[PDB]
Protein backbone atom coordinates (compact mmCIF):
# COMPACT_ATOMS: atom_id res chain seq x y z
CA UNK A 1 0.00 0.00 0.00
CA UNK A 2 1.36 3.79 -1.40
CA UNK A 3 0.12 6.96 0.03
CA UNK A 4 -0.66 7.35 -3.69
CA UNK A 5 -3.19 4.82 -3.46
CA UNK A 6 -4.18 6.23 -0.33
CA UNK A 7 -4.87 9.41 -2.01
CA UNK A 8 -6.82 8.10 -4.95
CA UNK A 9 -9.72 7.55 -1.90
CA UNK A 10 -12.49 9.26 0.22
CA UNK A 11 -11.58 9.60 3.86
CA UNK A 12 -13.76 6.68 4.92
CA UNK A 13 -12.36 4.52 2.09
CA UNK A 14 -9.23 5.25 3.35
CA UNK A 15 -9.57 3.73 6.04
CA UNK A 16 -11.26 1.18 4.76
CA UNK A 17 -7.60 0.48 2.41
CA UNK A 18 -5.78 0.68 5.26
CA UNK A 19 -7.66 -1.70 7.25
CA UNK A 20 -8.07 -4.26 4.86
CA UNK A 21 -4.12 -4.64 5.05
CA UNK A 22 -3.89 -4.27 8.80
CA UNK A 23 -6.80 -6.56 9.26
CA UNK A 24 -4.78 -9.88 8.38
CA UNK A 25 -1.72 -8.95 10.27
CA UNK A 26 -3.67 -7.85 13.30
CA UNK A 27 -5.87 -10.86 13.17
CA UNK A 28 -2.37 -13.37 12.95
CA UNK A 29 -1.12 -11.29 16.48
CA UNK A 30 -4.44 -11.55 18.49
CA UNK A 31 -7.75 -13.78 16.49
CA UNK A 32 -10.20 -13.03 18.95
CA UNK A 33 -9.98 -9.12 19.02
CA UNK A 34 -8.85 -8.76 15.36
CA UNK A 35 -11.73 -6.61 14.01
CA UNK A 36 -12.24 -4.66 17.31
CA UNK A 37 -8.28 -3.81 17.58
CA UNK A 38 -8.31 -3.07 13.86
CA UNK A 39 -10.97 -1.17 14.56
CA UNK A 40 -9.20 0.65 17.21
CA UNK A 41 -6.10 1.14 15.32
CA UNK A 42 -8.32 2.93 12.91
CA UNK A 43 -8.89 5.91 14.62
CA UNK A 44 -5.54 6.93 14.26
CA UNK A 45 -3.71 9.28 11.44
CA UNK A 46 -3.33 7.39 8.42
CA UNK A 47 0.32 8.69 8.34
CA UNK A 48 0.79 6.63 11.09
CA UNK A 49 -1.12 3.62 9.88
CA UNK A 50 1.49 3.67 7.09
CA UNK A 51 4.65 3.41 8.85
CA UNK A 52 3.03 0.81 11.18
CA UNK A 53 2.00 -0.90 7.66
CA UNK A 54 6.18 -1.20 6.76
CA UNK A 55 7.43 -1.59 10.73
CA UNK A 56 6.41 -4.76 11.87
CA UNK A 57 7.79 -3.29 15.61
CA UNK A 58 6.27 -0.15 15.44
CA UNK A 59 2.66 -2.00 14.90
CA UNK A 60 3.13 -4.52 17.71
CA UNK A 61 4.02 -1.78 19.77
CA UNK A 62 0.74 -0.44 18.88
CA UNK A 63 -1.67 -3.85 19.30
CA UNK A 64 0.13 -4.28 22.16
CA UNK A 65 -1.24 -1.05 23.58
CA UNK A 66 -4.95 -1.48 21.99
CA UNK A 67 -4.84 -5.19 23.38
CA UNK A 68 -3.89 -3.98 26.82
CA UNK A 69 -6.46 -1.28 26.46
CA UNK A 70 -9.40 -3.03 25.13
CA UNK A 71 -8.99 -5.80 27.83
CA UNK A 72 -8.87 -3.59 30.78
CA UNK A 73 -11.95 -1.74 29.38
CA UNK A 74 -13.98 -4.66 29.18
CA UNK A 75 -12.62 -6.67 32.43
CA UNK A 76 -13.59 -3.41 34.15
CA UNK A 77 -17.34 -2.80 32.66
CA UNK A 78 -17.65 -6.85 33.80
CA UNK A 79 -16.14 -6.21 37.48
CA UNK A 80 -18.68 -2.93 37.62
CA UNK A 81 -21.79 -5.38 36.69
CA UNK A 82 -21.05 -8.51 38.08
CA UNK B 1 -7.19 4.19 21.97
CA UNK B 2 -10.79 3.98 21.90
CA UNK B 3 -11.97 0.64 23.36
CA UNK B 4 -15.52 1.52 21.87
CA UNK B 5 -14.14 2.45 18.05
CA UNK B 6 -16.48 0.33 15.55
CA UNK B 7 -15.08 -2.74 14.56
CA UNK B 8 -13.21 -3.35 11.18
CA UNK B 9 -15.06 -5.69 9.06
CA UNK B 10 -12.78 -7.41 6.51
CA UNK B 11 -15.02 -7.25 2.89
Amino acid sequence: LTASMLASAPPQEQKQMLGERLFPLIQAMHPTLAGKITGMLLEIDNSELLHMLESPESLRSKVDEAVAVLQAHQAKEAAQKA
Amino acid sequence: LNPNAKEFVPG
